[PDB]
């Protein structure tokens, strides 16, 4: 199957060309909405933290995959292990609000406290990159504050992605990257 | 939609569970993947 | 009386991956309209089929005609871990699933000048022997020969032929040889074609599937 | 594209592009790559209280040079630029008189050498491009692209829509499109190739809309 | 057996803003009849459209004709934080939402005597330049000129023209210039009109919207 | 009505959940906002 | 209000054997196709009916013709614990149920040479007396005599005749005698048949049932 | 099927509760047990 390579028009041959027989697939697992729909730890440093998905580890499935797109939309779900009252505040709220309790404040019930929050930016969509680097103030989902924030996780719901960006693995030392895989106890 | 599998509907209204989208006026790579040439371009013998 | 319930033990534990949805608190919020934003993608593997990325042979995407005659231009492992993949989208993606099945497409675009002509061969060497270093030995595997002409590009599918229905993206330490064989690409001859580049890329095949998402990496 | 006569030793696959009162014929096309879509989203959003307007005059060709491709520069050598960059004429004038605006791009990059050269360039357009790593030059094909390869073509053509987290932008401090060109196969010169190749661009701002007329001193 | 339930962790936490309702205890109570009590309002923004409140220019609601000729009577920031709003209902209200979109109405009531005549201009200077200090430079923005007569009042809408679909009511520290431009109001000329007051107020426009309630203030 | 979004009805009778109103005999600002003049009052050219 | 529930005490405890199902977490997984894999079995007792395994008489499956005449070739306890069962599938299986009921089948395959002829008798001695050591005394129980010929094998059913409807697979310490009687197999005569082997096996009968699974064993 | 006895269906979709099997193209010992000869093979008297 010769093509004019310069074209940039997609080409996909099949085993049928030599006599094989292409089968069926179920790429459920490689579905955007699906893969990103799980919790990811985000490194919290203070007892107050602005919610931002870019803070997931760049090599963590979710963060790696989120960064494999340039623009994205989604709602949020959060799981915080905290102490005292947890207060959330919507994108663009004066930071001073975090102390006020008439804002969505959840009392303690350990271990974690789980919530569902609405996309709250004022743009039609948000971005992974930006050339106008360091991302803009407004690219957040609000902020959280609790007397103590031991741990923080976030989950992207309803995810939409636009324009793919690259995504690299590990550069192997030798011919392939060998390593220890889950195996049964020797006995 | 995503990693969600409850058979019974949410106890809460969808107006509270999620953000509601507005419209003003199926997508792309999906379409593009399919428009891929898969023939031969030549002339086949045997 | 009220409704008697049994709060079962071992049920209710948090779980970073459960299929439920947290209760909400801030409601009646309306998103700005995002109708018809260009370039949306729905499933990664679509882009993976549509856009073939480049293989690598020591810092470069192409292969270079050493000299005229039966030379073995390249040979490599059929794993998404393979050194030649590495910079490949397919591999960067596969790194998050344990298993896979499917056809993989190889693309060879000849970059030479109008007066440079060559003829190549590509084969898939299933495991059981050692990858042959010359066409005549490789001529016995599933292969395909082809010359240069008006058409710069040539695509070729790498067949999933394994004992099990699925295979690992990952590579075990105990594996000396690439569990799934290799693909060697030769040159049969050429003329005025020495020096010239044959850049190669790889895209996902139609029946290519990725399954069982996993998060093994640093943090 | 295609041409007649019969076959011949020269070139064919003719194609004429036209924006405004400007044309651009090319007897060696390889087609035109289309962006991330075929049509832009709604040009009249709420964010503009519908005071926006469109200028047909801006949508015309304008040329701007890129670089010289020589055998020295090898793999990964890349030349990037953010559109608009310094904009002149009508199009330029818009930027000085309107607070916000939007438009896509009609890009035609032309590396004219000669069919005896070997080597090959990759031209693409990227959204919010912020410095690629060496490794991720390998996955540049994920962007609207098109190759120039001397044995085959002289011109690469790519048309692309306006994008951004905002329906309208302030070009004066955010442009989404970045036109890049990279060497993938270093330039071959052989016996009768061209010593070096001059690379230019023929561009047209497509579907230009502007809103929010600014004050003025001149 | 009884009905087996899983009491999920991370669910049930109090929450000052949840959409449920507490159980009751004192029932069968009947409210005195409040049928047709005057002046009920259902949504704040209605009163905000209906009743325009006053702007402020150093302790006063009006603007004063300095002297005959091309004088710039006022110029200000288009934010609900703006000093000129401050005593304004619209601002007092907006202070509880992070975002907004919409048209804002400016009202200019000339208070002068029957022998006092003047002509004014008002424009909306979108950001990107610096607010012009004289009509001829401002004449290029969306503007409106008008003279005095039988009709004391003149209303004018300030267009929402921004990059995003919504904008902040609040003002960030990092913002030097008012993110949304300014509105400058000039005088073109007058005669016997010096000293005379042009009191201005502002009301919410038809498509003006307030969203995302927030409680940032002292206690 | 207010910030309430349960799709299923209260387990308790409304006679206990709330106070019942009595009547004896849509409102105002709402009406007043709408009665607002929005034309021009003049005579328009062009 | 919300739905009032009574979390009953003594309900919810784990339980290694409950009929519920845990919540899940990793979903949307598709198994490789296993259509028509040979040799599937659905219920153990089917294989137990279909494949008779061997009895044991001091390291051997057969019984040997001591000498011509009225000899008692074997005699044993009717329990799945019996020493003669032991290597028997039926017993290896029965070891996991407390009770049983049913018919058990005994199979006698004569291995002798073409010139070796014999005649045997098998009886089921219900408890109440002591197992007779000679046919004429045993001739009064449910028995069956038979000679050798073209047909190597002879099958015979051991009747469930007990006071209760079910009985134990297990054997109590307090039981001196096998609660369910014995089965003795004699030889009536033979000629040139001395030395020759009469290998015996046992399979589950049609109405044979195993009930009440139990795990008593080491770990 | 196995040791399972809830009368009400799973709250979760079966796509999540279990692995889904695929097909490509009642069993054996079961059949074999039944094909067992149970007569006499001889000729019966009385």
């Amino acid at each position: 199957t010769t093509t004019t390579g310069e074209s940039a028009d997609p080409v996909t041959t099949t085993v049928e060309n030599y006599g094989g027989e292409t089968q069926v697939q179920r790429r459920h697992h490689t579905d955007v909405a699906f893969v990103l729909d799980r919790f990811v730890k985000v490194t919290v440093s203070d007892n107050q933290h602005t919610l931002d998905v870019m803070q997931a580890h760049k090599d963590n499935i979710v963060g790696a995959l989120l960064r494999a797109a340039t623009y994205y939309f989604s709602d949020l779900e959060i799981a915080v292990t905290h102490t005292g009252k947890l207060t959330w505040v919507p994108n663009g709220a004066p930071v001073s609000a975090l102390n006020n309790t008439t804002n969505p404040t959840a009392y303690h019930k350990g271990p974690v406290t789980r919530l569902a929050l609405p996309y709250t930016a004022p743009h039609r969509v948000l971005a992974t990159a930006y050339t106008g680097a360091h991302l803009p103030t407004s690219f957040n989902f609000g902020a959280v504050k609790a007397e103590t924030i031991t741990e923080l996780l976030v989950r992207m719901k309803r995810a939409e992605l636009y324009c793919p960006r690259p995504i690299l693995p590990i550069q192997p030392t030798g011919d392939r990257h060998k390593q220890p895989l889950v195996a049964p106890a020797k006995q | 939609s995503g990693n969600t599998g409850s058979i019974i509907n949410n106890y809460y209204m969808q107006q509270y569970q999620n953000s509601m989208d507005t419209q003003l006026g199926n997508d792309w790579f999906s379409k593009l993947a399919s428009s891929a040439f898969s023939g031969l371009f030549g002339a086949l013998l045997a | 009386g009220i409704f008697p319930v049994a709060c079962s033990d071992g049920y209710g534990n948090m779980v970073t991956t459960d299929p439920k949805t947290a209760d909400p608190a801030y409601g009646k919020v309306y998103n700005p309209p995002r109708t018809a934003l260009p370039g949306r993608f729905t499933n990664y593997l679509d882009v993976a089929e549509a856009c073939p990325t480049f293989l690598m042979f020591e810092n470069v995407p192409y292969v270079s005609t050493r000299t005229d005659g039966q030379r073995l231009l390249a040979k490599f492992d059929v794993s998404l871990a393979a050194k030649h993949m590495s910079n490949t989208y397919l591999a960067g993606l596969a790194q998050y699933y344990t298993q896979y099945t499917g056809t993989i497409n190889l693309h060879f675009m000849f970059t030479g000048p109008t007066d440079a002509k060559a003829r190549y061969m590509v084969a898939y060497v299933p495991p059981g022997m050692d990858a042959p270093d010359n066409p005549e030995e490789a001529a016995h595997c599933i292969h395909a020969e082809w010359d240069t002409g008006l058409n710069s590009k040539f695509t070729f599918s790498i067949p999933y032929i394994s004992a099990a229905d699925y295979t690992y993206t990952a590579s075990h330490e105990a594996e000396t040889t690439c569990v799934q064989g290799w693909v060697c690409v030769y040159q049969i001859t050429h003329g005025k074609a020495d020096a010239d580049a044959l850049v190669v890329s790889a895209s996902a095949g139609k029946d290519f599937e990725l399954r069982l998402p996993v998060d093994a990496r640093q943090q | 594209d295609k041409k007649t006569e019969e076959t011949t030793l020269l070139e064919d696959r003719i194609l004429t592009t036209r924006n405004g009162h400007t044309t651009s014929t090319t007897q060696s096309s390889v087609g035109v790559t289309f962006g991330y879509a075929t049509a832009e989203d709604s040009t009249s959003g709420p964010n503009t209280s519908a005071l926006e307007t469109r200028v047909h005059q801006a949508e015309r060709f304008f040329k701007m040079a890129l670089f010289d491709w020589v055998p020295s520069q090898n793999f990964g050598h890349m030349h990037k630029v953010v559109l608009p960059h310094e904009p002149k004429g009508v199009y330029g004038g818009l930027v000085k008189s309107y607070a916000y605006m939007r438009n896509g791009w009609d890009v035609e990059v032309t590396a004219v050498g000669n069919q005896f050269n070997g080597g090959c360039l990759l031209v693409a357009l990227v959204p919010e491009m912020g410095d690629i790593s060496d490794r991720e030059k390998y996955q540049l094909t994920l962007y609207p692209h098109q190759f120039i390869n001397p044995r085959t073509n002289m011109t690469a053509h790519i048309t692309v829509p306006y994008v951004g987290v905002n329906r309208y932008d302030q070009y004066k401090q955010h442009r989404p499109w970045t036109l890049v060109v990279m060497v993938v196969a270093p330039l071959t010169t052989n016996t009768a190739g061209a010593q070096q190749i001059k690379v230019y661009a023929n561009i047209a701002p497509t579907n230009v809309h502007v809103a929010g007329e600014l004050p003025s001193k001149e």
